[PDB]
RNA sequence: UCGCACGCCCGGCGGCGACGACCCAUUCGAACGUCUGCCCUAUCAACUUUCGAUGGUAGUCGCCGUGCCUACCAUGGUGACCACGGGUGACGGGGAAUCAGGGUUCGAUUCCGGAGAGGGAGCCUGAGAAACGGCUACCACAUCCAAGGAAGGCAGCAGGCG
RNA sequence: GAAACUGCGAAUGGCUCAUUAAAUCAGUUAUGGUUCCUUUGGUCGCUCGUACUUGGAUAACUGUGGUAAUUCUAGAGCUAA
RNA sequence: UAACUUCGGGAUAAGGAUUGGCUCUAAGGGCUGGCAGCCGACUUAGAACUGGUGCGGACCAGGGGAAUCCGACUGUUUAAU
């Protein structure tokens, strides 16, 4: 179920090995006002980048996106768009940056074109720098 | 690297029709009646009568 | 570049030294120390253009290094030795203490002060910090490390500390309604009682403070350093009081002053 | 030499890099310990900082825990017998952080007959090992080691590796840099998850 | 080919010239320090064993 | 380990320094990252990927984070909101000239930051160098020579040829 | 008090603009993901185990030399931290 | 992997590298009662070691390129020049 690798998969910090005649986990709330998920507590997945469940510590900036693709493995993709003005016209035009962010799998249900909030971490790959802290559902697309 | 400054300025400006006969017999009289040696005494007056009604200006808007 | 800098340009010298330009292509590095190198005031600078006790570079040496010179209760031959904020300059030959004190503006005033009053002085802590066998340790604005304080000081108090000794006498808590001096940013020399403090999480915290006349003004939390409970000061205010007066009246007493003396 | 470096290879669209400076010396890598199992030998490095690492190029013994005891002993390795990243890693006899090795029993066997006195693994009773079991014990001691028996009871899988005479061991210290072979006995969940994988492998 | 001889016991040394093939038969293939007995270095050598420390080549 | 003094007890104790040391703070930094920002060109429309391209897991190496590299996996990643490719008589910036209000052109040039020492590459010592008024090769050029060998790096200050 | 061993510095400064087009750089932030000579402040009988001071080399120096030639060096004799 | 082209070709274009022995590793399936047991058959990829650099070791087995003339091509023809 969990154990899909070669290398057995678990928390660093819980030492599952106590003498006996459910798991404890270790989790953290990640400050800032944000609610730790219920599913990452109760949840039995395992992840070192996840920010409630892993040794990744929450930084920097705090940027928001839309969804665009996820298509790779705990990681998707999400777009922000800006305007930026020129100042020879008075004008605006618009600009998009798309940019690669880990997300950890407490937050299960989630679709493209919703709005997540990512908070800047240490550099977790090559292209990515930023998780998931929490995701808001767009409009309608409740059924 | 050198210890010295190289902030200079000029001090004058000339006009931009050279050959006015309104203009040229104007500033004629002034450097007569004032017994001024060139063109260029007249023209760094006017300049500097120039700086102050254009901080004015600025400021009259203000 | 390949390694550490050595020179500073007199152009490139922070402002409040009041270097000038035609004197020379260098500006006296400070040397490393308790303060930083842009609000530090090497030694060399207090006594060949503040208090002009000399005229050129080799003068001050041979005054420092007949160990004329002692700061902070210890005798220093570095000519580019860097005093910071609050330090106590002792020369014992001429009988003359000093502090070093912000005016009201950007400026490190010459500041007089009395023999008994210059046995200590104030520092803000820095950092609260547990040692190897439960040693409790804090950290001063100037680089003291002092072991077992009074565990009711926290990371913003200030401490009063004998410079024979190097303990502390009495603290201050930080809390609203307490004086306060502004050792930084566009705000710095200014004095006031703090009236809030907003809280950032993450960010930098922001202090509302109003001085004597009612003038509020803010400033991040880094540049407060409080100087005295409610409003008297526990140590001696240099003239102007950290009141910044505005340039429509600071020329009307400038001539005043004039007029008044001919 | 060896760089770890970013500006070496394509950007995130796939476009190619164009260098603007040459390799610096902070950029650099140095050639893999690859420590094997053998008498002990250690080269020391002098790194960025003037500091020192320990190149473990051969290394034998190296101490390991037993969590469940709490019992740390000064242990020698035997063999590698699983590793997650390369079978070629096992194939030889290499050590590497988090690779599954053996140890020998008799360390941790010494500390249980003193410790709770009773008899793991063995399946005659030497003169030594009967009189530490069978010691002249006053009462008062005596309940002392009776209640100690009550959690002496050790996982059935650790059992049968005991009467083997070698336990199965995780390395947790990084030996190519720290110079040691530290780690921990496995034992519960992970150590059934290593066995299968163990017993697949052979087939 | 010059001879740097060197005596430490009483400290002292001089320099032989030689330029006879026939009395150096005893030093060619011989590695340094090693040791050799200098008895066909003429009439006065005889009973001494000499250790060959290296010398300069053609060259220097 | 070193220097000034030079005393007090009944041989033993003594003050002030100098130097050096493991560690923690500090200072000066340095190095990796975050967000936004750049000229012309479509007669450059698709580009990148088992010769890492985008992610996962375990490690190696590194002062540390990280495809930095290795093994096993997944098929990803960027683009008309101009990717990728090309050109630049392109080091970037604080700034300069011209100017009603808008703008246009310049910034090799004394301050900050980068890079480089004829072209490449590899290292020693050192806290800090991929150093060149340090070393080792190869390429080009070039100096002295007994012809065996030795030595070199002015985009430092002058100065010389072109 | 020359010389030599030892320690430190020589990675700053000075020159130039060939490379370099999200690269450099600028403003803004992070190192809770790291190194840091030196300066300043702390630590420096916390350890349960010939000291009234231990060892042998090596320069500088004396002396014998090589090479057409270099800030080239060899063999011998001493003696320090 | 080019010119050219009737867009089908040219094309094995042209031009390079590898190839032995031995010891291993991984992947690729059936039958019975996301597991377990019992059976298998040939292949592909990768690695270490190793030989006087030797390996499609005999046999088998396209020289190539740039042009001109003629006939479009496949096919047929003077059994005995
Ligand atoms: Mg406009
Ligand atoms: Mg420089
Ligand atoms: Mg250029
Ligand atoms: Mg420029
Ligand atoms: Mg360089
Ligand atoms: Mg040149
Ligand atoms: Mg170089
Ligand atoms: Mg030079
Ligand atoms: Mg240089
Ligand atoms: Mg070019
Ligand atoms: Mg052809
Ligand atoms: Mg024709
Ligand atoms: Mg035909
Ligand atoms: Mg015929």
């Amino acid at each position: 179920d969990i154990q899909t690798e070669r290398a057995y998969q678990k928390q660093p910090t819980i030492f599952q090995n106590k003498k006996r005649v459910k798991l404890p986990r270790y989790y953290k709330n990640i400050g800032l006002g944000f609610k730790t998920p219920k599913e990452a507590i109760e949840g039995t997945y395992i992840d070192k980048k996840c920010p409630f469940t892993g040794n990744v510590s929450i930084r920097g900036r705090i940027l928001s996106g839309v969804v665009t693709k996820m298509k790779m493995q705990r990681t998707i993709v999400i777009r922000r768009d800006y305007l930026h003005y020129i100042r020879k016209y008075n004008r605006f035009e618009k600009r998009h940056k798309n940019m690669s962010v880990h997300l950890s799998p407490c937050f299960r249900d989630v679709q493209i074109g919703d709005i997540v909030t990512v908070g800047e971490c240490r550099p977790l790959s090559k292209t990515v720098r930023f998780n998931v802290l929490k995701v808001t559902k767009a409009a309608g697309t409740k059924k | 690297p050198v210890a010295r400054s190289w902030v200079c300025r000029k001090t004058y400006v000339t006009p931009r029709r050279p050959f006015e006969k309104s203009r040229l017999d104007q500033e004629l009289k002034l450097i007569g009646e004032y017994g001024l040696r060139n063109k260029r005494e007249v023209w760094r007056v006017k300049f500097t009568l120039a700086k102050i009604r254009k901080a004015a200006r600025e400021l009259l808007t203000l | 570049a390949r390694g550490p800098k050595k020179h500073l340009k007199r152009v490139a010298a922070p402002k409040h030294w009041m270097l000038d330009k035609l004197t020379g292509v260098f500006a006296p590095r400070p040397s490393t120390g308790p303060h930083k190198l842009r609000e530090c005031l090497p030694l060399i600078i207090f006594l060949r253009n503040r208090l002009k006790y000399a005229l050129t570079g080799d003068e001050v040496k041979k005054i420092c290094m007949q160990r004329f010179i002692k700061i902070d209760g210890k005798v220093r031959t570095d000519i580019t030795y860097p005093a910071g904020f609050m330090d106590v300059i002792s020369i014992d030959k001429t009988g003359e203490n000093f502090r070093l004190i912000y005016d009201t503006k950007g400026r490190f005033a010459v500041h007089r002060i009395t023999p008994e009053e210059a046995k200590y002085k104030l520092c803000k802590v820095r950092k609260i910090f547990v040692g190897t066998k439960g040693i409790p340790h804090l950290v001063t604005h100037d680089a003291r490390t002092i072991r077992y304080p009074d565990p009711l000081i926290k990371v913003n108090d200030t401490i009063q500390i004998d410079l024979e000794t190097g303990k502390i006498t009495d603290f201050i808590k930080f809390d609203t309604g307490n004086l306060c001096m502004v050792t930084g940013g566009a705000n710095l020399g200014r004095i006031g009682v703090i009236t809030n403090r907003e809280r950032h999480p993450g960010s930098f915290d922001v202090v509302h403070v109003k001085d004597a006349n009612g003038n509020s003004f803010a400033t991040r939390l880094s540049n407060i350093f409080v100087i005295g409970k409610g409003n008297k000061p526990w140590i001696s205010l240099p003239r102007g009081k950290g009141i910044r007066l505005t340039i429509a009246e600071e020329r009307d007493k400038r001539l005043a002053a004039k007029q008044s003396s001919g | 030499g060896i760089s770890r470096d970013n500006w070496h290879k394509r950007r995130k669209t796939g476009g190619k890099r164009k260098p603007y400076h040459k390799k610096r010396k902070y950029e650099l890598g140095r050639p893999a310990a690859n420590t094997k199992i053998g008498p002990r030998r250690i080269h020391t490095v002098r790194v960025r900082g003037g500091n020192k690492k320990y190149r473990a190029l051969r290394l034998d013994v190296g101490n390991f825990s037993w969590g469940s005891e709490c019992c740390t002993r000064k242990t020698r390795i035997i063999d590698v017998v699983y590793n997650a990243s390369n079978n070629e890693l096992v194939r030889t006899k290499t050590l590497v952080k988090n690779c599954i090795v053996l140890i020998d029993s008799t360390p941790y066997r010494q500390w249980y007959e003193s410790h709770y006195a009773l008899p793991l693994g063995r399946k005659k009773l030497t003169p030594e090992e009967e009189e530490i079991l069978n010691k002249k014990r006053s009462k008062k001691i005596q309940k002392k080691y009776d209640e100690r028996k009550k959690n002496a009871k050790i996982s059935s899988l650790l059992e049968e590796q005991f009467q083997q005479g070698k336990l199965l061991a995780c390395i947790a210290s990084r030996p190519g840099q720290c110079g040691r072979a530290d780690g921990y006995v496995l034992e519960g969940k992970e150590l059934e998850f290593y066995l299968r994988k163990i017993k697949a492998r052979k087939g | 080919m010059k001879l740097n001889i060197s005596f430490p016991a009483t400290g002292c040394q001089k320099l032989i010239e030689v330029d006879d093939e026939r009395k150096l038969r005893t030093f060619y293939e011989k590695r340094m320090a090693t040791e050799v007995a200098a008895d066909a270095l003429g009439e006065e050598w005889k009973g001494y064993v000499v250790r060959i420390s290296g010398g300069n080549d053609k060259q220097g």
